[PDB]
């Protein structure tokens, strides 16, 4: 997250934090993710793509800090790690959404509580309208150029950005499409970064939190012109509901 | 900033 501010988990307690184990015992963080249900997380396809075994992801539930414990955190495996079948990526990641879904080695899911909770999904094609503050969450960089992600989890407030203008060339042209989101800082001076991937854009829609949009893809971070793109959550609702069947 | 660094492109075998 470039700027913003530092946040605990009891302001995003859907918020999951998903590590791969390497061959050699040495864990990494990968990207956030959203948990919908008890025994689902939502997430983005391109943070697993290049390594889609299930075996090697470890999720995070209940965590405020990167490589520290917090008190009341659960640990899970990944039971199943579904892809998208139609994920493609240019510049623009299409069908860029997973799921991932989570065990302990208990064989429980989440256990809800103040620093664990699930997020609503939208209903169809109902999105906030232009312009709308809303927030996001994650370990990612806090500068373009770091080399290191924050050790304390961070959000900030971006304003969803019309299609049409994102469609601009200037903006991103023919890369954005109608199932994704753009949102930014009128300043361009916080925004979303590498490592925020597959974390939570949530809205205020008609009254509740809703999980908008996942953190996907861009031009850089926090550059003038060039907004964070989000896979538009309220387009996918009949493939989230068959896959949590599975 | 190279697209190794950019949102899209976490856990990349390129990067």
């Amino acid at each position: 997250i470039i700027g913003g501010e530092f946040t605990t988990i009891e302001n995003q307690p859907w918020f999951a934090a998903i590590y791969r184990r390497h061959r050699g015992g040495s864990v990494t963080y990968v990207c956030g993710g959203s948990l919908i249900s008890p025994c689902w997380v939502i997430s983005a396809t391109h943070c697993f793509i290049d390594y889609p075994k299930k075996e090697d992801y470890i999720v995070y539930l209940g965590r405020s800090r990167l490589n520290s414990n917090t008190q009341g955190e659960m640990k899970f495996e990944v039971e199943n790690l579904i892809l998208h079948k139609d994920y493609s990526a240019t510049l623009a990641h299409h069908n860029d959404i997973a799921l991932l879904k989570i065990r302990s080695k208990e064989g429980r899911c989440a256990q809800p509580s103040r620093t664990i909770q699930t997020i609503a999904l939208p209903s169809m094609y109902n999105d906030p309208q232009f312009g709308t503050s809303c927030e996001i969450t994650g370990f990612g960089k806090e500068q373009s150029t770091d080399y290191l992600y924050p050790e304390q989890l961070k959000m900030t407030v971006v304003k969803l950005i019309s299609h049409r203008e994102c469609q601009q060339p200037h903006y991103y042209g023919s890369e954005v499409t109608t199932k994704m989101l753009c949102a930014a800082d009128p300043q361009w001076k916080t925004d979303s970064c590498q490592g925020d991937s597959g974390g939570p854009l949530v809205c205020s829609l008609q009254g509740r939190m809703t999980l908008t949009g996942i953190v996907s893809w861009g031009r850089g971070c926090a550059l003038k012109d060039k907004p964070g793109v989000y896979t538009r959550v309220s387009h996918f609702l009949p493939w989230i509901r068959s896959h949590t069947k599975e | 900033d190279g697209a190794c660094s950019w949102r899209g492109l976490e856990n990349h075998a390129m990067c």
